[PDB]
DNA sequence: ATGGTCGTGCCGCCAATAA
């Protein structure tokens, strides 16, 4: 069974024979958002669950109900706060030295890189990776200007995890892009299931 | 049964006519809007506030003081009204807080008017499990309670009753060492019980609102309820007459664009550019243009942050305040006719050209155009003579034999129309 | 093994980089055949073709056919080499088939054969789980070494820069 | 210091010509 999304983007089950005409199946991915390092582990796990459900041998009716239930559970758990902090991390690699970036203000990872260079010990250079998490500061700036280090959250008090960003820009796009070729699921339905406001994504006509 | 204040649970099961369905929603909206005015213009303790709010509650047939038995009708009215209004104000997060704040204020008012002695039964009628203490018990613990009292001045233990509550429900109080705790039971004055009642009501109200929003797509399937769920937040040169100009001076294209903006609360890019440049042409400045666009987009149930970071840049650039700082001329009618043909979901373009006669006929009809003029305009359109047809439209809607000018620009249309109208 | 294949200094191998190994390999190849090499220095062409997909979900069986060592096979097949192909964005013409094999395909054949040798050992039954991963890493490294010989033909700072060969 | 092709998320910028 194969789900082909776009160019260089497909998930599939590979048939591995064992003996006497018996064969097992192994899940493989190529190009999806689940294999990249610039997405949170939460979105990758939810997308992996959705891929596993879609490619199964069950009827098309049951998979939609299972996805709905699991998405509702994720929506409740994210606001409840039962998911550990380590699953909210986004990892990005640096190409040039942190001091050399002219657009330092608008990029989160370089903003964290200058901090970790300026106060910490080991200095991050070109080729190294930086982990950042988007949190609530209360200064009313944009999301890309509110990046903080993983150790900057458990030490200070005024910062808290921004659930809106991770629930409307991290989880929703992945599951919306995955379920595009399948019917019965749409962006507004996922928005309602996750507990978001449908007004932003598509809606419009009354 | 105490129909003068009620925690809203157990949704009803009666059936009603649709006219009453809309009337209840509009009456509840009116009352809840006036609560805003009363709470803003006055302060929470004046007699005038109480008098005005109770007079308005009397006006709209809503429940108040319990001393006159069978007001079953106001009870039913309020019970249905709250649940019918729950569906509308649960969509956007800017409306849920607005609903909760004013409903809590209304419940505070309704609580303050209970006479003195029907409060006890009510507390049991809302699943709260509270208790009172007799006079001998009050005298036994008088010194202990007055010592445990908050910064409330005086040792005089007045006639205000002292209530007995499970300790876990008084978290906001015993945390600050402001009450008396004995055998796992907290003793509170009557003044502070309002805070805990409202705080416990708020959580249940928010939970009910959330659980209704996610199971609300199933209710949109009904075609008779669409207007209600989407139009309860609907509704030299100034802002408060543009609509009138839409009927009077605008050409059919720009009138169509204004109607689209009024109805759908959104527009595509071509219509945005065209209408914005024309609206600059008539004489608006930057401040009221931003006011107009943001007011027309907030009614689309989007918060101001999205508008500010999405469309404000383009709106400002249209007037020439960013970039090369170049001020633009409104689109000439030729480019409206020939450039950027419209598609599905778009309302821009010239109606006399892009719209088929099978639609242009009723487009003229809806604008009180005479059938002879309709036939003449259709004949002109069939002959690919658009500008003279638009001129004939101007003459017919202006009741003149000849306009006296050659039309090539909608701003010229508007200026010529205003020359004679004003 | 990589240093014994390319012939460079072992210390330079551990610092990474793929241009230096190819430079020394081609230098040895050309010096062995009595040549003169260019002196040291003191997108740009059409690439692969990707077909238009048919987006959606498929329940039935799908075959996938793949070519083994495509670009080295092309080089060996059409005798693509410095000596055999004329040059000066234009695609040169294929050379005459009568001429003997050039320097480049003979050297890339050895890398292909080494990879095929490693895969045969990988085919064996009842192998230790760590040994199979070590062999996989070895064959991946050899494949990258073989496929970097084509890439070095389009590097503007390489000692053997030749755009038309990669274009062809 | 190997080549090219493909998609996803942030920003700023532009069209226009009556009277
Ligand atoms: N890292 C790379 N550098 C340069 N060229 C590459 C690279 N990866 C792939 N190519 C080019 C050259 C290859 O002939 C072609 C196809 O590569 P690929 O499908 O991965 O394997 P391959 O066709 O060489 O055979 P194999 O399946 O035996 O590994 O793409
Ligand atoms: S002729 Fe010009 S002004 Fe008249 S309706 Fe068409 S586009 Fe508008
Ligand atoms: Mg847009
Ligand atoms: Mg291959």
């Amino acid at each position: 069974s194969l789900l082909l999304l776009k160019k260089k983007k497909y998930a599939a089950l590979v048939v591995e024979p064992t003996s006497d005409g018996n064969y097992v199946t192994k899940q493989e991915l190529k190009g999806l958002d689940i294999v990249r390092r610039d997405w949170c582990d939460l979105a990758k796990d939810t997308g992996n669950f959705v891929i596993g459900q879609i490619l199964s041998d069950q009827s098309r009716d049951t998979i939609v109900e299972n996805i709905q239930k699991r998405l509702i559970e994720i929506g409740e758990n994210v606001l409840n706060g039962s998911v550990p902090v380590s699953q909210f991390e986004i990892n990005k690699a640096l190409t040039k030295d942190p001091q050399d970036y002219p657009d330092k203000k608008s990029l989160p990872h370089v903003h964290v890189a200058l901090w970790i260079n300026s106060q910490g010990g080991r200095k991050v250079k070109a080729g190294d990776t930086v982990s950042y998490v988007i949190c609530q500061d209360g200064s009313n700036l944009t999301a890309s200007q509110r990046a903080y280090a993983p150790e900057q959250l458990q030490k200070q008090d005024n910062l808290t995890i921004d659930t809106q960003y991770y629930l409307a820009q991290q989880i929703h796009p992945v599951v919306a892009r995955i379920c595009e070729p399948i019917d019965g699921i749409d962006a507004v339905l996922i928005a309602t299931w996750l507990g978001l406001d449908p007004t932003q994504f598509r809606v419009h006509h009354y | 049964y105490p129909h003068c204040l009620q925690f809203y649970l157990q949704p009803p099961s009666e059936n009603i006519s649709l006219i009453e369905f809309e009337n209840l929603a509009i009456d509840r909206v009116k009352l809840l809007k006036s609560v805003e005015n009363l709470g803003v213009s006055y302060v929470k303790g004046t007699e005038q506030y109480q008098s005005k709010l109770e007079s308005e509650l009397r006006k709209l047939k809503f429940s108040y003081r319990e001393n006159l038995e069978d007001e079953y009708e106001p009870r039913r009215r309020d019970h249905i009204s709250h649940f019918i209004l729950r569906l509308a104000y649960c969509q956007s997060e800017e409306l849920r807080r607005w609903f909760i704040q004013q409903e809590m204020d209304l419940l505070r008012f309704r609580f303050s008017i209970l006479p003195k002695d029907k409060i006890q039964d009510f507390l049991k009628d809302s699943q709260l499990q509270f208790e009172a203490i007799s006079d001998e018990e009050k005298t036994l613990r008088e010194q202990e309670i007055v010592a445990s009292s908050p910064s409330l001045s005086g040792l005089k233990l007045g006639f205000e009753s002292i209530y007995k509550i499970p300790f876990a429900d008084a978290l906001d109080l015993f945390r600050g060492r402001k009450v008396y705790l004995e055998d796992g039971f907290a003793y509170v004055p009557l003044k502070d019980i309002v805070a805990i009642i409202l705080n416990e009501f708020r959580a249940k109200l928010s939970k009910a609102l959330a659980l209704t929003a996610r199971s609300l797509p199933a209710v949109q399937s009904d075609e008779r309820l669409q207007p209600l769920l989407n139009h309860l937040s609907h509704s030299k040169i100034s802002l408060d007459q543009i609509d009138l100009l839409s009927t009077k001076s605008f050409p059919p294209c720009m009138r169509q664009l204004h109607k689209a903006l009024r109805e759908n609360h959104h527009l595509r890019h071509g219509g945005r550019m065209q209408y914005g440049l024309f609206l600059k042409g008539i004489g608006l400045t930057l401040e009221q243009a931003l006011q107009f666009w943001k007011q027309e987009f907030i009614k689309g149930k989007m918060d101001p942050d999205k508008f500010d970071k999405g469309y404000s840049y383009n709106i400002r650039h249209s007037f020439g305040k960013e970039g090369k700082r170049t001020d633009y001329t409104p689109f000439s009618c030729l480019k409206i006719i020939l450039s950027n043909p419209p598609s599905q979901g778009d309302y821009h373009g010239c109606p006399f050209r892009h719209s088929d006669p099978e639609l242009l006929k009723q487009k003229l009809q809806s604008y009180k155009i005479s059938p002879g003029g309709i036939s003449q305009i259709l004949d002109l359109v069939k002959g690919t003579h658009y500008q003279v047809a638009c001129q004939k439209y101007f003459e017919m809607i202006h009741n003149v034999d000849d306009c006296g000018f050659s039309l090539n620009h909608p701003n010229q249309f508007f200026c010529e129309s205003q020359r004679i109208l004003n | 093994q990589i240093t014994n294949i390319a012939g460079n200094i072992m210390s330079r191998t551990l610092m990474g980089g793929r241009s230096e190994r190819n430079e020394f390999l081609l230098l040895h190849a050309f010096y062995e055949n009595n040549y003169i090499v260019p002196d040291k220095q003191i997108a740009a062409y059409a690439g692969g073709l990707v077909l238009d997909p048919k987006v959606g979900f498929y329940d039935k069986f799908i075959l996938l056919l793949d070519f083994n060592s495509l670009y080295p096979s092309i080089i060996q097949e059409f005798n693509i080499c410095f000596t055999t192909v004329q040059r000066v964005e234009q695609i040169p013409e294929l050379p005459d088939p009568s001429l003997e094999m050039g320097i480049l395909p003979r050297e890339i054949r050895k890398l292909v054969e080494r990879r095929k040798q490693v895969k045969q050992l990988m085919k064996q039954q009842d192998l230790n789980p760590d040994l199979i991963l070590q062999y996989d890493i070895r064959q991946k490294a050899l494949k990258l070494t073989a496929n970097s010989m084509y890439g070095c033909l389009g590097f503007s700072y390489s000692r053997f820069y030749a755009k038309p060969l990669a274009a062809l």
